[PDB]
């Protein structure tokens, strides 16, 4: 678990705010680049960043591409945050806005050593089904145990066993 | 009590020199309720004019920085140059470039006439009736390309309650034409907001004056509460006042049908009743006087010591303020304004009459003073205003605050009216003042003041005793001070500038002086002088 | 509302021929209520000098269709009134009954005499 391998930074405990977007990648790349951020000072610097601007900045809410997400870098309506979601949690897509408003094996290792990242995956039916535990037939991964790994529902995590959920990831900076 | 915290502001956009496209509306909605500065709309947020058991949204056109559209008949705009000079702050705030400078002044102008050319000049904002249009975000986005992203601006909204559109005229609108509006939009920004810049540009615009006067209309209820709770005894100058007005609505009552000409009998019992079941209010609201729940009212407003971010924050109150209202019920006792404005109102989308505390006072009236007097100040404005609820604007809204047309009469109220249009016609003050755009409150004048006079009649004669000259002068009559009082509440040296730049007021005196014969008898002079016509002897509309 | 009484005795009339009695007592307010908007947001006269103004040029707002067509890269159409050129788009199936309704009892209007 990384929250026990870092508990000074409150990024990863988090879940998300869109009641009806297509973004589900997006908002998910958004706080895994904040998690691997983390790693830079092991916390000290455990800041937010514009999710939601950055991620319209697919056609929004139709489809995504974490990949894209990633090469693109180079809360619920938190007035802490320079930049908020556009979902007062049957919606419409938002334009740009910069106005700061006041291989398992090999994965698990890149995992454990930069930190949390995008999921890609086909999300049917079968996991809105799911509650807790081992579950099986877009998220970000958190960390692994027993084997199995970690994602975010179940209070916003959502561990599954180890259609294409550790298929699609690259890395970028 | 400089320039950089605001400038994140300013660069919360861009600015002028040198972009997706972006909802103008979203810029406005936050600059809106962030500084009550409206543009692109004023809106002002109420009781509904027609199916009143609400409140209700009226996003209307701005009222524009130059006083009256006067961007139509002559090119009197130096704005042009008033508006150069007090956006060179830039070369002055961040920069070291003027030919855009200047031509994008005179364009915050262009724009501004393409506006004015296109909200309703007053002759045609009187039939609210026109004006009420419901609609709610369903049907704009039918109507046009915005309006939900905007009410964010503006605690889980009604959204869908009933919102309108006053004036549906909305022209419809590029790099070169889209950001024009920021530069507008930002101009008028700073343009009023040069205060809290460094010392310099406060230049282009007394001490306590000017600022309990923000107050006095910014956190309305304080200063009132102050003012009243503080100096005079709450029930004394309330109960008399509560019968003296009483008088006056009254003999308005009874200048009704009976009295009246262009009236009918069903029209004449219906608008009296909208007399009969129509308010009062004095000095405080029903609350203001367990003492904190006006505390309540005026709650929210954080207090710390601990300017700038002052005002703008109380800004942020009084129309914070203003729209928690919007959510919760319609009520009939709504206190439009701070109760030390001298001036009453009655505010005909609800019904009601409130008058300040602020006015039971100096010449308006006293409590020892001759009753012509507490009959031409007090006495006046009380009529001065209620005139209103049975003006071309009155027979709109009902009894209870709806449409149904009051009233036909109307033809004889219309053809009527006419005679006082020609008359503020055809006499100049200063070397004019067209009629036809005041006709409203200029009826008002008469109304009142023939009111109040009719009642001062008949109290004063229910006693019989009153008379008793004045010491400081034998001279005068107990009834010609009446109408002395009157015309002396206006006495104002307007100076002449100001003049240039309701009527103006010598008009008001000279005239509805005229109209009411009763005075030209009784101040001893001969008739065919020019205070008095002849037979067509006076615009009986009341 | 003479306008009013007008228009409707103009269609009564047409209703001598027939190649609903009542209903023209509706097309007709429809009719009256067109003028008003046309009108109120139409530009009164005075205000007609700024040539300055009244002459900005658009090539090829929204609801249009060809429309030149029932007139007959043209040069650019010049619309002297944003204000109302614009006013149209926002005055736009159903549409066809009231606003047809409204060009036919004009065109009619024409030459009552004839």
């Amino acid at each position: 678990d990384p929250r026990l391998i870092w508990p000074n930074c409150s990024s990863l405990f988090t879940i998300p705010d869109q009641a009806n977007c297509g973004s589900c990648w997006a908002v998910s790349t958004a706080a895994a680049i904040s998690d691997r951020l983390c790693i830079a000072s092991k916390g000290e610097n455990q800041v937010f960043i514009s999710s939601a601007d950055i991620l319209s900045c697919g056609f929004g809410c139709d489809g995504g591409i974490t990949f894209r997400a990633w090469e693109y870098f180079a809360h619920f309506e938190a007035p802490n945050c320079c930049r908020p979601y556009y979902f007062h949690p049957f919606a419409q897509t938002p334009f740009c806005r910069r106005k700061c408003r006041i291989s398992v094996p090999a994965i698990q290792r890149e995992i454990m050593t930069k930190g949390s990242v995008v999921g890609s995956y086909d999300v049917f039916t079968d996991f809105s089904h799911y509650k807790s535990g081992i579950y099986r037939h877009a998220v970000r991964i958190i960390g692994w145990g027993k084997d199995y790994w970690l994602i975010a529902g179940e209070n916003g995590y959502f561990r599954m066993i180890r259609c294409g959920i550790e298929q699609d990831i690259t890395a970028g900076d | 009590y400089v320039n950089e915290l605001l400038q994140y502001i300013s660069e919360r956009f861009g600015g002028i020199p040198f972009k997706g496209g972006c909802e103008l509306y979203r810029e406005m909605g936050r600059i809106e309720q962030q500084r009550a500065l409206p543009t692109f709309m004023y809106t002002w947020v109420n009781v509904d004019h027609k199916n009143v058991s609400r409140n209700s949204y009226y996003i209307s056109q701005p009222t524009l920085p130059m006083p009256r559209e006067f961007y139509v008949l002559p090119q009197f705009a130096p704005e042009l140059d008033a508006r150069t000079k007090a956006i060179e702050n830039v070369m002055k705030a961040f920069a070291s470039y003027d030919k855009m400078i200047k031509t994008a002044a005179r364009e915050v102008t262009q724009i501004e006439q393409k506006i004015a050319m296109a909200s309703w000049p007053d002759d045609e904002l009187r039939n609210h009736e026109q004006q009420y249009n419901p609609y709610e975000l369903f049907a704009p986005s039918e109507g046009k390309i915005r309006f939900g992203k905007y009410i964010a601006g503006l605690v889980s909204p009604v959204f869908i309650g009933d919102v309108i559109v006053t004036n549906p005229a909305y022209m419809g609108f590029i790099q070169m034409n889209q950001y024009p509006f920021v530069n507008y939009i930002i101009v008028h920004m700073l343009f009023e907001d040069a205060e809290h810049l460094g010392d310099k540009y406060l230049r282009i615009a007394d001490a306590r004056m000017k600022c309990v006067d923000t107050i006095t209309t910014y956190m309305p209820y304080g200063t009132g509460y102050v003012y009243v709770n503080s100096r005079e005894d709450r029930d004394q100058v309330v109960e008399d006042v509560k019968q003296q007005t009483e008088l006056i609505m009254k003999t308005f009552l009874k200048k009704m049908l009976s009295t009246l000409s262009w009236m009918q009998g069903e029209s004449y019992r219906r608008a009296e009743k909208k007399i009969n079941e129509m308010h009062r209010n004095y000095g405080w609201p029903k609350k203001l006087f367990d003492d904190y729940y006006s505390i309540l009212e005026a709650y929210n407003n954080k207090t710390d010591k601990s300017y700038t971010i002052l005002n703008i924050l109380r800004r942020g109150y009084e129309n914070r303020e203003s729209f928690r209202r919007k959510n919760e019920t319609a009520d009939r006792t709504n206190f439009l304004e701070s109760p030390a404005s001298v001036n009453a109102w009655y505010a005909p989308e609800l019904n009601s009459l409130t008058l300040p505390f602020g006015i039971l006072t100096s010449p308006h009236y006293d409590l020892q003073f001759p009753k012509a007097f507490n009959f031409a100040g007090s006495g006046t404005v009380g009529g001065h205003e209620l005139v209103h609820g049975f003006d071309d604007e009155g027979v709109q809204f009902d009894y209870d605050g709806s449409l149904a047309d009051c009233s036909k009469g109307k033809n004889g109220f219309k053809d009527m009216a006419q005679c006082v249009v020609t008359q503020y016609n055809a006499q100049c003050c200063p070397a004019c003042a067209n009629g036809a755009h005041t006709q409203g409150e200029n009826i008002a004048d008469l109304g009142g003041l023939q009111a109040s006079y009719n009642a001062y009649k008949e109290y004063i004669k229910m006693k019989g005793a009153e008379e008793m000259r004045l010491p400081g002068l034998e001279k005068f009559t107990p009834n010609q001070i009446f109408w002395i009082s009157y015309g002396y509440s206006w006495c104002a040296k307007e100076t002449q500038s100001s003049l240039v730049k309701h009527s103006p007021n010598s008009c008001r005196v000279n005239q509805v002086l005229q109209d009411i014969p009763s005075f030209a008898k009784d101040f001893q002079c001969a008739l065919g002088q020019k205070m008095y016509p002849p037979a067509e002897q006076r615009c009986k509309v009341w | 509302d003479a306008r009013t009484k007008a228009i409707e005795n103009v269609m009564k009339a047409f209703a001598s021929d027939i190649l609903y009695d009542k209903m023209i007592k509706t097309a007709a307010r429809e009719v009256t209520q067109i003028e008003q908007k046309i009108a109120m947001a139409s530009w009164p006269d005075d205000e007609l000098r700024n040539h300055e103004q009244q002459y900005n040029p658009y090539e090829l707002n929204i609801r249009f269709g060809k429309y030149i067509a029932g007139l007959m890269f043209i040069g650019d159409v010049i619309v002297t009134n944003p204000a109302y050129m614009g006013f149209l788009n926002t005055l736009f199936q159903m549409n066809q009954y009231p606003f047809v309704n409204y060009i036919i009892v004009h065109m009619l209007f024409e030459d009552a005499e004839h």
